[PDB]
């Protein structure tokens, strides 16, 4: 009695720490193996892409809403979005599907988020900071932008949108 | 007394709770890709 | 010029008031936004009624930015400087340095009031998290900074204690408490640098008017060095009351002392090197350093693991002192008539589906899921709110009278028990309601009353939304009802503000002493930890800082 408990409890301690390492274990497992897969394209790019954002709409691939869609493959297809104070230029954004999206994402004041609904898609946009991420979409019609991060008074009502063509 | 049974339960009421989160959102996750 | 004799031989014991009270002021302020947040989530707007009540209360996001402060940075950090302050020094009985323990709660008022000016002013609606190029007013960042460094003054206060001990006492090992509240605060120091140097660096002289320009990538980095920590550092004070105080509320013993030390342990060691798990929807941050950050932060959850096994066989164990049954009975067998047994031991249960939701976050690729969500409130006030609050709520039945004298009669105690349930249960229904419509996108920080088409089918979500706001709102009235009522009675014993605090037993045995020796290398651990910050961080910030892009600032409100 309580020393028998201790030796127990202690025992069944170094079982219970060996199970919760092998989940976890397996956890990293399974994260190692969709960043092998396709679903891996809607993590940031990691290298620094800097910008001015006090020239991003009126001088470079961001100043003409008319140019943000860019064919760059044979089924790729580079977006230069811009998220600012409260609105996403181009709205809306109009994509073919079974093409591989490359968007190109930065703000001309604060940070705001690039979530779109139903997809992989989230994403920091950070001023004076290209965010590179690559999405596929599968589904065809209406995929609306969430800014999903802060960015003043109008935040709430930020919302933006992607036109995928079937 | 003996093995903790109260508490062995309790950790794999906690194990089961781990695995409803991380397995229902590791099927979310590829469903949006 | 001393009324009590009690606070001129133990007059830490007044400090620790003091830290105490202004801790659940500023609980009670910003938790009052609490509600009508709720509600704003449960789609039903009903700021008009309290712009009507506050009248300096301008936007939604003002309210959410006092909420955040006043409940997560300042509550949390005057609980921790008062219970990882008061404890060591009452198991050691050793009296801290009282000159500085006066000095770090002069700098945390004059320092809140400074940041409270412009907060109350709307001249730093920035939220808790004030990331740039969003630009507030310099008597923000200013208070913000001298509120923080006050736990500089309490860190060396212990480490002060410690040094000490240690010299009464050559060659034993430190004592429990001593020893979390050691590798805690140490832990804290490593972590504030993160913090300390946006301040220095960015934030003041931009403020001031020095600089025009903030790099946001660099500023929101070195944010989340400290930003990750400091939740630990709102949660190892609780954490040292469930170890050490609870299993003697419960009736039994805490079963281990080495492993408390182990967990402790690890937690100054991977506290720090994890911020990137905030960082998973950054550009600019290297993916293989993000998928090493995510392996370090399902490491640090092991701590937590342990903790469980640990807390919940002395539960079982204390259950069966009881006159503990089967495999359930040892459960009733608890004092669930304690208000400072119950608290707790609800704030834990919440906490287990609060920790899952932190252990998908951090899956690197699962965030993407969730980043920015209301599933994201929802992960923490199971978290901060729930286990951390409640822990502070229910410790009151034995801090305040240990330190004012007051008894609380059958009434208030019983009074808690309905604040501690319904709290409970409110944060509950709140989990649920957040939970769920973050899975169906909804983002988090977003007044989205004022937007009610927004989102249709977070149709039955919203309504548990309401209700908790319904729930936790009667719950905090009761709350400041039956605060006040202990703390406007003139009641009072000099014999329970006397009495020792009721820590418990520690069962020990043969195995301990050699890994105990090896966790009591303090200065070999600290170090340890610092060269894991340094490899975690120090390649990715230096090539940050080598490409540095200021932008200037912006208020938005
Ligand atoms: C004080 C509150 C803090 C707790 C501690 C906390 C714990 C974790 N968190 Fe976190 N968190 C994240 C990962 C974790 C992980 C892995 C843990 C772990 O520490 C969790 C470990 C916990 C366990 C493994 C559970 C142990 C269970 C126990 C100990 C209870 C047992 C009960 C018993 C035995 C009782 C039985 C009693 C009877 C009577 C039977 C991540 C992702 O990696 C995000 C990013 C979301 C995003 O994208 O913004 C995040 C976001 C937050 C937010 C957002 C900040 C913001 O404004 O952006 C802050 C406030 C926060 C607070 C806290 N978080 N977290
Ligand atoms: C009185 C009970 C409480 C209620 C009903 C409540 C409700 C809420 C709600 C609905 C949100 C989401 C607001 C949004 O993101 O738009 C929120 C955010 C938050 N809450 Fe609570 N809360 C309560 C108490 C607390 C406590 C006790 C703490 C910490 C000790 C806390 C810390 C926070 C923090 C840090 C945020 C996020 C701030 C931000 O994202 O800018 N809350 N709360
Ligand atoms: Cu931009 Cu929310
Ligand atoms: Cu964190
Ligand atoms: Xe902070
Ligand atoms: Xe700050
Ligand atoms: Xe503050
Ligand atoms: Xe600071
Ligand atoms: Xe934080």
């Amino acid at each position: 009695d309580e020393h028998k408990a201790h030796k127990a409890i202690l025992a069944y301690e170094k079982g219970w720490l060996a199970f919760s390492l092998a989940m976890l274990f397996v956890f990293i497992a399974l994260i190692a193996y969709t960043l092998a897969t396709h679903t891996a394209g809607v993590i940031p790019a990691g290298k620094l892409e800097r910008v001015d954002p006090t020239t991003v709409r009126q001088e470079g691939p961001w100043a003409d809403p008319a140019q943000a869609v860019v064919q760059t493959g044979p089924n790729q297809y580079t977006v230069y979005v811009l998220a600012f104070a409260f609105g996403y230029q181009p709205n809306p954004i109009e994509v073919p599907q079974g093409a591989e999206i490359v968007f190109k994402i930065t703000s001309p004041d604060v940070i705001h988020g690039f979530h779109v609904e139903g997809t992989n898609i989230n994403v920091e946009v950070l001023p004076g900071e290209v965010s590179t991420v690559r999405y596929t979409f599968k589904r065809p019609g209406e995929y609306r932008i969430i800014c999903n991060q802060y960015c003043g008074l109008g935040h709430q009502n930020m919302f933006g949108t992607i036109v995928v063509k079937e | 007394e003996e093995k903790p049974k109260g508490a062995l339960a309790v950790i794999l009421v906690l194990t089961l709770t781990i695995l409803v989160f991380w397995l229902g959102v590791y099927a979310v996750f590829f469903a949006r890709g | 010029s001393e009324i009590s004799r009690v606070y001129e031989a133990y007059p830490e014991k007044k400090a620790t008031l003091y830290f105490l009270v202004l801790g659940f002021l500023a609980l009670i302020v910003g938790s009052l936004f609490g509600p009508f947040q709720a509600l704003n989530y449960g789609n039903v707007d009903a700021y008009p009624l309290l712009k009507r009540l506050l009248p300096f209360v301008q936007s939604y996001y003002q309210g959410l930015t006092l909420h955040g402060v006043l409940n997560a940075i300042v509550f949390t950090q005057l609980f921790a400087q008062a219970i990882m302050v008061y404890l060591p020094a009452r198991e050691l009985n050793m009296r801290p340095n009282m000159g500085l323990m006066w000095l770090s709660w002069w700098m945390a008022f004059i320092g809140l009031v400074v940041a409270a000016l412009p907060l109350l002013a709307n001249e730093a609606t920035v939220l808790y998290t004030f990331y740039p190029p969003l630009k507030g007013h310099w008597a923000f960042y200013l208070g913000a900074s001298v509120f923080v460094l006050s736990t500089w003054v309490s860190i060396y206060i212990v480490l002060d204690l410690w040094r000490r001990w240690k010299a009464a006492n050559p060659g034993k090992v430190t004592p429990l408490v001593t020893y979390m509240a050691v590798v805690f605060w140490l832990m804290w120091f490593l972590a504030s640098l993160g913090l300390v140097l946006e301040a220095v660096l960015f934030l003041l002289p931009w403020s001031f008017g020095l600089v025009e320009g903030v790099d946001p990538l660099v500023a929101r980095t070195l944010f989340w060095w400290t930003g990750h920590p400091i939740v630990y550092f709102w949660l190892l004070p609780a954490y040292a009351i469930i170890y050490t105080i609870l299993p003697k509320q419960a009736g039994g013993k805490l079963v281990s002392d080495p492993m408390a030390r182990l967990a402790f342990l690890l937690f100054l060691l991977l506290s720090t090197p994890v911020g990137f798990h905030h960082q998973f929807a950054d550009p600019g941050i290297d993916p293989t350093w993000k998928m090493i950050h995510s392996v370090l932060t399902l490491f640090v959850a092991v701590p937590s693991l342990m903790t469980a096994f640990t807390v919940a066989a002395s539960l079982e164990f204390a259950g069966r002192l009881r006159g503990g049954r089967g495999l359930f009975g040892w459960i009733r067998a608890l004092p669930w008539d304690n208000p400072a047994f119950v608290a707790p031991v609800l704030g834990l249960l919440g906490f287990i589906p609060g920790g899952a939701g932190g252990i998908v976050n951090a899956s690197f690729t699962l965030d993407y899921v969730v980043h920015n969500t209301a599933w994201v409130p929802g992960h923490f006030h199971l978290q901060v709110a729930s286990l951390v609050t409640l822990t502070a709520m229910g410790s009151l039945y034995w801090l305040l009278p240990n330190l004012t004298g007051k008894p609380i009669s059958d009434a208030q105690r019983r009074l808690g028990l309905a604040v501690v349930w319904l709290w409970f249960l409110g944060m509950m229904i709140m989990a649920v309601g957040l939970h769920w419509a973050g899975l169906l996108n909804v983002p988090r920080r977003a007044y989205i009353a004022q937007v009610p088409d927004a989102y249709p089918h977070a149709a039955v979500p919203m309504v548990f939304n309401v209700l908790a706001g319904i729930v936790l709102l009667v719950a905090l009235l009761l709350f400041i009802y039956g605060l006040f009522s202990v703390l406007l009675s003139r009641e009072r014993k000099p014999e329970l503000a006397e009495a020792p605090l009721p820590f418990a037993e520690v069962i020990s045995g043969p195995e301990d002493r050699r890994l105990v020796l090896a966790m009591d290398r303090i200065g070999f651990w600290f170090a340890v930890a610092a060269i894991l910050v340094v490899l975690a961080y120090g390649p990715t910030l230096v090539q940050l800082f080598g490409h540095l892009n200021p932008v200037p600032g912006w208020r938005l409100w």
